[PDB]
């Protein structure tokens, strides 16, 4: 078990900064998903403005399509 | 061999600590990744 | 397994120990000590002198203080250095009842205090009342005083905000519970 | 005849051993090997019954043997030496393959395989001893061998998961022989049994291996109940190093069972009632948990009676555990009425049955509870009641004696009343509607946190299988 | 009184009749009892779906 | 949602095993 | 079978099977009071006539 | 078949030593007349414990007679060519012989042959029930339970409306016999209309029992509609003594005259609950409930009463009242406490916001238990 001990000093010390970066990436994406929450709502506003006056009354005939 | 069995708890503490950190990091970043993509 | 490992002094010394824990007024610790002995006294040493502190605990547990008090007195006719813990455990009886009787009413006729707590003279009665912050005006006690005063002092401490839990406090916790 | 059966039996074992061996030496997936090791033992225990059980002996001859050969010999010597093919090297079914142990190269020390084979060999040995009841000599010798063998090795996490089963066996065999009949030599070894599992608690805590930690903690707490030092248990239990991270639900159930017993006698039912119920749910519900199921029901009856609660009559009636819960049933009635006379007769008559499970210790203390519980119910019924009426009903000596047992009781707010001696009745202290009061806010606060906890639990966990599935190759 | 045509209570100790009309009871909570009732069926069904995991 | 995503995983195990199975058949 | 080792270890510590030691070894709370009651209500009336 | 319920109820009076000595022996003469008439030698051995060898010779004889009759018949029929129809009708007559002698076991066997060859689905249901009846005759309720289960499988497979009416009454008796008086109250009030006389405890008995189950279960309001104003009960009038005793009781409750209620309670206990076998075991359940339900109704109408006043009305002593009420308070329907010294019985009942708080908090706690159990399980698996 003499072999493992050597590696702590050499290899793994260098990789400890690499493992800091994984904590930073984790932190980052909470902020990014949070952002898309806000955005969702703000997009909602836009849609609402269309719904509003002025409007013109029609007669729906038939569908061609679930969304058209 | 016999010497190194005894002296091990100095070394063993630091490396096993570090490894645990990798296991929990990977877990977290990929869970949040899925959430971000859906939204 | 036996090679002495027993003594004539053993039954005696164990009894005094137990007695000591009761004078501290610790029910739990008395049980803890008992369990250590329990197995090795069941019939190997039987129960005949060891019996004095077990009978006393039992009665106080029940809350029959009358009963406890009688046996204490009769312990001095079966004295085996019992006297040294007798005296302590008599002051204990009075403290315990006094604490109880706060919740029951505010006023006791002078005669009732003396009877209940087992005072033998009215001197002991008026002494104890002073130490409990109760004046005796016209031969009547007056628990009314100390109860209110104790609440007032308690309110001054620092632990405390979370122990009562403010309305502002309750909401804030739930909001960040959600926003984690 | 005999040889063929042992050989086939040995072969069956050889198959299982190889699966779990490959598994450990191919990447790190620790949790999967550990579950496999649990099944392997049971399979082998059911196996032994048939195709003879000197298959172990066969395998010993045909492995690398450092001191396992002489240990095996020791084993047959206890139960009278029976030799019939028991000389090492009189089977070679390895055949020096790189697929099933390279006999030369291991001896040479270019490759090493005696490690794991040794740890497994002691495990097989212990299983056989306990099944048979080959106790005596073998127990001391076993304890002696395994401790320098496992500490010889630079301990893994892997290795720790195997030895937490060995530690149990050491403890069990010593105890069982002891209750059969006392010996002096048995108490000398007791001191040594306490010291070894206790020292090891620190080792296991540095390694942060969860299986080992859990196990050691249970054993040490049991030990303290055996010898009656409640005090020692207090210092030990303030620190909670009990992991609950990944351990078997069965260990969790065992832990909670200790906690109940100790707290109860330290006069707390708040925690006790929670842990024995919690343990039932944690514990499996197979036909292998009949022992456990039964005794949980027995301790809980006591805990409730001690607090002053009356357990369901329905609980004992509708049970299939009624046969056993015959003393408990009788206690419940006696207490209910406040009749003193019935209580004395009950406790004396059932002394032996209660004493087995040490519930007798709890039952002396239920003398206070007989009188007090009958008065909880009488205050409930009659709001204002003269001390005179109480005395006649429950046989209690005089109005002055009843006042003293009641005065103590209401401090603790069991009965919830206040005495008026200057008038002469005792008047229940009502709370009536508690919605009107501010009680519900506190109820809510807790519950919200419980909901919150499950959500986080769902979320961490949900991801776990998904991470595996993505990385594997798919069509 | 039992028919509930004016539902009061009679105190004999004073020889008085107090009559009560429309006692207040949480309406918010009336709507919640039906909502919790639905949730309880739903968790049994969900587990049954999840019996496939076993 | 636990259940629904979980059911998908169980199926994912099956499709993964097939990949290995399908490779054998061409060989 | 994975549970099986833990369960076997645990049963020993509980004490074999006390459930099966027990048969080898050896207003539902108390009795209906209406029979008695009959006797009582009638006697009330007897007194009551003469009161 | 038909004699079995009559035989057993007479046998049950004789068993009892509670009832008047006169009734016990009046019943002796009557059971004896049917014992001889039907040849009950296997079954006499059960009855003689629980309170001529000629009955047995007569038996055995009846055995070779009725036993042989069916045998050789059954054989000529199995030889003759129509297998499905003719053999099975004959096996129905086979089951009748065992059913006459009160042996429930051999009756089951031959009636099983009857079913075996294919018969009308409706006919199979008639047959299952016949076996079921013999379960009441022994008083083995466990026997009835399983038999009646097999009928409900076939009741809607067939569509039979005809056999559904019978099942209602038998199931009424089942529920009545068992401790659950809830299902009984429902099943039996609708068996009044759809009473089928054929092999069942008389119409007069059913009517009495319906009232009993009525009283235990149903609210004051719900008794009025369904039992008192129940058109059938009024059509049947009070003729039998038992019907009268239970009916009168109902009435004085509603009308709230509590001078006449307690004398009727005493009557129903003597003449109705104790002699009926089913209600001998449930005597305790029913009488404790009635005492609590009447006292609850009176407390609701009073903020406060005197003990002397409540007692005086009933026609029980102040002492008597004080004990009997303190049994009933901790089971909690009365919802009152008694000031001994002032002698007042004050009544405290919540009707406010607290009602809607308790219901909510309890239901919502029951839901959380389930979430924990199920969630934690699925994570592991």
């Amino acid at each position: 078990l003499s072999n493992v001990n050597s590696d702590i000093y050499f290899k793994l010390k260098k990789l400890e900064k690499e493992y800091e970066l994984l904590t930073l990436q984790e932190d980052y994406i909470k902020d990014e998903q949070r952002h898309l929450k806000r955005e969702l709502k703000r997009a909602q506003e836009e849609v609402k403005r269309i719904q509003s006056v002025p409007l013109v009354i029609g007669q729906f005939l038939e569908p061609i399509d679930q969304n058209t | 061999e016999t010497h190194e069995s005894g002296i091990k708890p100095y070394f063993e503490q630091k490396i096993q600590e570090t490894e645990l950190k990798i296991r929990s990091k990977t877990e977290n970043v990929r869970r949040l990744e899925a959430q971000r993509n859906a939204l | 397994n036996h090679k002495l490992s027993e003594s004539d002094k053993k039954s005696k010394l164990i009894s005094l120990y137990l007695l000591n824990l009761l004078s501290q007024n610790n029910t739990t610790k008395f049980h803890s000590e008992l369990q250590y002995l329990d197995k090795h006294i069941k019939n190997l040493e039987d129960d005949s002198l060891l019996s004095y502190p077990i009978k006393l605990d039992r009665w106080l547990m029940e809350g029959s203080y009358q009963k406890a008090w009688d046996l204490l007195q009769s312990g001095s006719q079966n004295i085996s250095e019992f006297d040294s813990f007798t005296d302590i455990l008599k002051s204990a009886i009075r403290d315990e009842i006094a604490k109880n009787t706060e919740l029951s009413y505010d006023f006791l006729p002078l005669s009732n205090i003396k009877a209940l707590l087992f005072f033998n003279n009215e001197k002991e009665t008026e002494k104890f009342a002073l130490e409990r912050n109760w004046p005796i005006v016209n031969s009547k006690v007056y628990f009314n005083n100390q109860s209110k005063e104790k609440a007032d002092y308690e309110d001054e401490m620092m632990h405390e905000e979370d122990q009562k839990t403010n309305i502002i406090e309750k909401a804030m916790d739930y909001a960040i519970s959600i926003e984690n | 005849l005999h040889h063929s059966e042992k050989k086939y039996a040995e072969e069956d074992q050889v198959q299982e051993l190889l699966k779990v061996l490959n598994e450990i030496s191919k990447t790190t997936l620790t949790l999967d090997p550990r579950y496999i090791w649990r099944s392997l033992k049971d399979l082998s225990s059911l196996r032994n019954q048939e195709l003879l059980n000197a298959e172990t002996l066969c395998f010993t001859v045909n492995v690398l043997y450092p001191d396992s050969s002489s240990f095996k010999k020791n084993l047959l010597k206890f139960i009278t030496s029976n030799h019939k093919s028991s000389v090492p090297g009189s089977a070679e079914l390895r055949n020096s393959y790189p697929a099933s142990f390279y006999s030369v190269n291991t001896e040479k020390k270019t490759i090493e395989v005696t490690a794991e084979i040794n740890c497994f060999m002691h495990l097989l040995v212990q299983l056989f001893l306990w099944d048979s009841k080959e106790l005596e000599q073998l127990v001391e010798f076993n304890r002696k061998v395994v401790i320098p063998n496992l500490l010889c090795y630079y301990n893994l996490r892997s290795l720790n998961l195997i030895n937490a089963k060995l530690w149990f066996y050491i403890y069990l065999s010593h105890e069982t022989l002891a209750r059969s009949s006392e010996e002096i030599n048995s108490d000398n070894q007791n001191i040594i049994l306490r010291s070894t599992m206790m020292k090891f608690l620190k080792i296991a805590s540095l390694k942060h291996d969860n299986e080992t930690k859990a196990m050691l903690i249970n054993l040490i707490l049991r030990d303290f109940l055996n010898n009656g030092e409640v005090d020692s248990a207090s210092d030990f239990i303030s620190k909670l190093e009990y992991p609950h991270t990944d351990v078997s639900s069965s260990l969790e159930a065992r832990y909670f069972f200790y906690l109940s017993k100790i707290n109860a006698i330290q006069l707390d039912y708040s925690t006790a009632n929670e842990y024995i119920i919690a343990a039932i749910r944690k514990a499996p519900h197979n036909s292998k948990s009949l022992g456990f199921l039964q005794q949980s029901n027995k301790l809980h009856c006591c805990i409730q009676l001690l607090m002053g609660d009356i357990p369901e009559l329905s609980f004992f009636h509708q049970s299939n555990m009624q046969k056993s819960l015959l003393p408990y049933y009788h206690l419940t009635k006696a207490v209910k009425l406040g009749d003193l006379k019935k209580f004395t007769s009950t406790i004396t008559k059932y002394k032996q049955l209660l004493l087995k499970d040490d519930t007798y210790q709890l039952c002396v203390r239920l003398r206070s509870n007989v009188i007090k519980t009958g008065i909880r119910i009488i205050s409930l019924t009659y709001k204002k009641i003269s001390l005179r009426d109480i005395c006649l009903k429950l046989n209690l000596d005089s109005e002055q004696t009843v006042e003293y047992m009641v005065s103590r009781a209401i401090r603790d707010g069991v009965i919830e009343a206040k005495i008026n001696h200057e008038d002469g009745f005792i008047e229940t202290t009502e709370l009536l509607n508690i919605y009107d009061s501010e009680d519900p806010q506190q109820v809510f606060d807790e519950r919200i946190k419980f909901a919150n906890q499950l959500h986080d639990e769902y979320l961490v966990s949900m991801r776990y299988p998904e991470d595996k599935k993505t990385q594997q190759n798919e069509k | 009184i039992l028919d509930k045509i004016f539902y009061g209570v009679l105190d004999q100790g004073n020889g008085w009749l107090y009559v009560y009309e429309t006692p207040n009871q949480d309406a918010t909570y009336d709507s919640a009892l039906e909502l919790v009732g639905q949730l309880n069926k739903v968790v049994d069904q969900l587990f049954e779906k999840a019996s496939v995991l076993y | 949602e636990l259940m629904v995503i979980y059911i998908s995983n169980l199926v994912r195990s099956i499709i993964a095993f097939d990949d290995l199975i399908e490779n054998k058949i061409q060989n | 079978t994975k549970k099986k080792n833990e369960e076997i270890n645990k049963k020993s510590l509980e004490e074999d099977d006390e459930f099966e030691d027990f048969p080898i070894d050896t207003d539902d709370v108390e009795v209906d009071d209406d029979f008695t009651n009959e006797l009582k209500a009638e006697l009330d009336r007897y007194k009551r006539e003469n009161q | 078949r038909v004699p079995n319920y009559e035989v057993s109820e007479k046998a049950f009076l004789l068993t009892q030593s509670k009832v008047s000595i006169e009734q016990r022996k009046e019943a002796a003469e009557f059971v004896l007349a049917k014992i001889k008439e039907e040849e009950m030698a296997p079954y006499y051995k059960y009855l003689c414990e629980e309170y001529d060898q000629e009955l047995y010779n007569e038996l055995c004889k009846k055995n070779e007679s009725k036993i042989k009759e069916l045998n050789e018949k059954i054989q000529k029929l199995e030889e003759d060519d129509e297998g499905e129809l003719e053999q099975a009708q004959a096996w129905i007559n086979l089951g009748e012989y065992y059913a006459q002698i009160g042996d429930k076991d051999n009756a089951e066997k031959t009636l099983g042959k009857s079913l075996s060859k294919a018969i009308s689905t409706g006919a199979k249901i008639d047959v299952m029930l016949t076996i079921a009846r013999l379960g009441f005759f022994y008083n083995d309720q466990l026997y009835v339970k399983e038999k009646l289960e097999a009928v409900n499988s076939m009741i809607e497979k067939g569509g039979d409306w005809e056999r559904r009416n019978r099942y209602k009454t038998y199931y009424g008796i089942h529920c009545l016999a068992v401790r659950n008086f809830k299902e009984a109250a429902k099943l039996l009030v609708d068996s009044l209309a759809t009473f089928t006389s054929i092999e069942l405890t008389s119409y007069e008995s059913i009517a009495t029992y319906a009232s009993v189950t009525g009283l235990f279960t149903l609210e004051r309001t719900d008794l009025k509609s369904k039992v008192i104003d129940s058109p059938e009960l009024l059509s049947l009038i009070s003729t039998t003594a038992a019907l009268q005793s239970i009916s009168s009781l109902t009435i004085s409750l509603y009308a709230s005259d509590y001078a006449s209620y307690f004398p009727y309670l005493l009557e129903t206990y003597a003449n109705v609950l104790i002699p009926c076998k089913y209600l001998n075991r449930h005597a305790d359940f029913f009488v404790r409930e009635m005492r609590r339900k009447v006292y609850a109704q009176l407390l609701e109408s009073y903020k406060t009463l005197s003990l002397k006043s409540m007692a005086s009305a009933f026609g029980v002593s102040v002492a008597f009242l004080d004990n009997d009420l303190g049994k009933f308070i901790p089971n909690k329907q009365l919802n009152c406490v008694i000031d001994r010294v002032n002698g007042i019985v004050e009544t405290n009942r919540p009707d406010n916001k607290n009602a809607q708080y308790h219901l909510l908090v309890k239901q919502g706690d029951g839901l959380l238990t389930k979430l924990q159990k199920y969630g934690a399980a699925v994570r592991l698996t």
